[PDB]
């Protein structure tokens, strides 16, 4: 019950924390194709 | 509330983890894997034998409705902070709620089936330790169920 | 009241990409994009939140002063190189120096914030990878930097 | 004021050189031309706009008032002194005021709109390039006014 329950919660807080570092990644991600999305905007409406 | 369609949704996200081919099923070799990603609690020869109910070859597949049949199955069959209590009072030297950290590694890693390097050196890292003295056991009873 | 001074210029050179009339104002979908040009990087569910502290409407805008002022009260820290390097260090817990793209791919898709497919392929394509799917993620965070 | 007879005899001269018959008629594929010719400054994709009120595929036939319509309205709209300014801007090489010639033929022939060939000619031959090279846009503004 002991061996149990520590391989079990030490599961528990990798699956989060790989969850946190994830949504960590993604938003950076999200947040510099919105920047490059930006940049392509103001470089097309300003060549035309 | 527990098994509403809430946390179903979450149950749905850490299934997707292993379904790759994205079809609506799973391997039975990561069926452990998922199931304590989610915080639920099997041994091993239960996890085991719960595998191979399902196909005697052991290796084989479970769709997401089944996987939440096995989900169930272990829900109905779930620890209380008082057995799990019980657990480590069994080994208390005093009985004040504490236990030796040298005592603490052989149960850890020489008596039952055991855990590896690895969990040992990811806990001992997070919990700090350089001694073999009495520590506090109630902190696990709350912070590991 | 303000952001200190020298991010008032920023966000002057930012706004300046979604004003559509010339006269101060953001229709209200525009939002999300500016915030994320500023070089933090908020969730969808702060971009969510964040809409309560604006008091945004449907059949309106968001004036410059009214984000400013919502600024003033709470802003996002700012994200740094270190946090992203660190994250990629969860996954690569042997340290292999490494990551599969196919790994990569399915859980920058199907997990936690979630990478539509539109999203994942163009991610793909402006990372570093060696000539079997081997992903170079110190190179990637540096052409960011 | 708008409208003394004089601004009109000077527009339907401007006009008078594209009809061949003397019907108060042009080709849709003319209406640019004319419109350019005066000094009125539309993108194409504006004169497209108004293009899909009268034209089945891009060849068909409009009369000089709706020609004048249009013209009405783009002559209250702004002169883009502003505009092009901050159009500039984003091509400068080091920020001193200086457009390179590589980031030019992408603005020519990659971004927006683009160019055509015997016409990228004329902005080669009214920069004097035999090679690498460079141009001050406050005077390039200025020429182009």
């Amino acid at each position: 019950r002991i061996q149990k329950t520590i391989r079990g919660w030490l599961l528990r807080k990798r699956y989060l924390c790989m969850q946190r570092a994830a949504i960590t990644v993604q938003r950076y991600v999200r947040g510099y194709q919105a920047r490059c999305y930006a940049k392509f905007l103001r470089r097309t409406k300003a060549a035309t | 509330d527990q098994l509403t369609e809430e946390q179903i949704a979450e149950f749905k996200e850490a299934f997707s983890l292993f379904d790759k081919d994205g079809d609506g099923t799973i391997t039975t070799k990561e069926l452990g894997t998922v199931m304590r990603s989610l915080g639920q609690n099997p041994t091993e020869a239960e996890l085991q034998d719960m595998i191979n109910e399902v196909d005697a070859d052991g290796n084989g597949t479970i769709d997401f409705p089944e996987f939440l049949t096995m989900m169930a199955r272990k829900m109905k069959d779930t620890d209380s902070e008082e057995e799990i209590r019980e657990a480590f009072r069994v080994f208390d030297k005093d009985g004040n709620g504490y236990i030796s950290a040298a005592e603490l590694r052989h149960v850890m890693t020489n008596l039952g089936e055991k855990l590896t390097d690895e969990e040992v050196d990811e806990m001992i890292r997070e919990a700090d330790i350089d001694g073999d003295g009495q520590v506090n056991y109630e902190e696990f009873v709350q912070m590991m169920t």
